[PDB]
């Protein structure tokens, strides 16, 4: 019932391009028709098969990221309970999806300095008291400006720090090698799922591609795992940034100009 | 026997190992330092047994040994190595 060139929320938005989501959550990118320009949307239950205080803390918890101010997590621009359940109206990331930047093999340094930006909102999000709720490839997509970023931000009560270490590892991943190296939830990404190891594990990336840098396959590697070391957005932001200086390029030094 | 001594005052120490041993910040350096100014591969040094060369891999900022610049040199017990704001001591 939600389709391209449906109006929502009076007539404020007309829905463009769906982008996927795990259900009960529909990703689409709109048409805010009385201000001329695109939003990201994020639809929590059309259908209504959610109990009432789920959707309720639902919002609560959106909110709450809302107050955030970084350039991994978009800006939230409007939370209202419309004829489809909950609505989230985000603003637009000029760039693509996730799924788009990985098909184009972009290089590991580029890739793991651009997952900073997520893995820094993840840490200020959850020291707010919240999760990010990356829970799915289509959540994510890559500003022009390098940034990878919650574009559709939405945070349900069973999310939670864990899982957004994993999720932002499973990004990772994904720029390294064009795989999801998680579970596939809801309507698929795009992303074929990861080659995995005899043991069952996906495998990790620098085995897939030995252009790969050790250090920068290790980070997506233990993030991604269950019982791996890595157990806070902060030390993840940390190895990212380790990882990505250890590659830099060069700082010049000359006298003085 | 020749080992290179890290003056930062972290007392990390490296000793040569016969061949090629690639000093510098990246990650396939045999001795690596977390120095902005240093090349990810900075210098090389050829040790032989009895003699260690250092070479300069074409790096931003070059390297020094003793206050002077250098391309190629042969290295000296107590040797001064400057990369970046790094020194390394030949001891
Ligand atoms: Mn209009």
């Amino acid at each position: 019932q939600l389709v391209p060139g449906a109006r929502i929320a009076n007539g404020r938005y007309r829905l463009l391009i769906f982008h996927g989501g795990v259900p009960p959550l529909q990703f689409w990118q709109a048409l805010d028709t009385a201000l001329d320009r695109q939003v990201a949307l994020t639809f929590v239950d059309p259908q209504g098969v959610l109990p009432d205080d789920v959707l309720q803390e639902t919002l609560s918890r959106t909110l709450r990221l809302s107050r955030i101010d970084k350039p991994g997590v978009a800006r939230v621009l409007d939370v209202v309970h419309t004829r489809a359940g909950g609505l989230v109206v985000a603003e637009w990331i000029r760039g693509g999806s996730l799924q788009e930047v990985a098909d184009t093999s972009p290089s590991p340094v580029g890739a793991i300095r651009a997952m900073q930006s997520l893995a820094a909102a993840a840490d200020a999000a959850h020291r707010a008291g919240v999760a990010l709720s990356i829970d799915h490839p289509s959540r994510v997509r890559v500003s022009i400006d390098g940034d990878v970023v919650l574009a559709y931000p939405a945070t349900m009560p069973d999310a939670n720090p864990q899982d957004d270490i994993r999720g932002i590892g499973a990004s990772l991943y994904a720029l390294l090698v064009n795989r999801w190296p998680l579970p596939e939830a809801g309507v698929r990404s795009g992303l074929a799922p990861a080659e995995r190891d005899t043991a069952g594990q996906p495998i990790e990336p620098a085995d897939i591609d030995r252009d790969i840098p050790f250090q920068i396959s290790a980070v997506a590697a233990r993030s991604v795992q269950g019982d791996g070391g890595i157990r806070s957005a902060s030390t993840l932001l940390n190895l990212m940034q380790q990882a990505t200086a250890v590659a830099d390029r060069t700082e010049v030094l000359g006298p003085i100009d | 026997s020749v080992t290179l001594q890290l003056d930062d005052g972290s007392g990390r120490t490296y000793q040569l190992r016969e061949g090629s041993n690639i000093i510098g910040r990246g990650q396939d350096a045999q001795f690596r330092l977390p120095d902005t100014g240093v090349s990810r591969r900075h210098l090389e040094i050829r040790w032989d047994g009895q003699v260690a060369l250092l070479a300069d891999l074409n790096s931003t900022n070059g390297t020094t040994v003793n206050n002077a610049p250098v391309q190629e040199w042969q290295l000296a017990d107590g040797d001064v190595i400057r990369l970046g704001h790094s020194e390394i001591i030949v001891r």
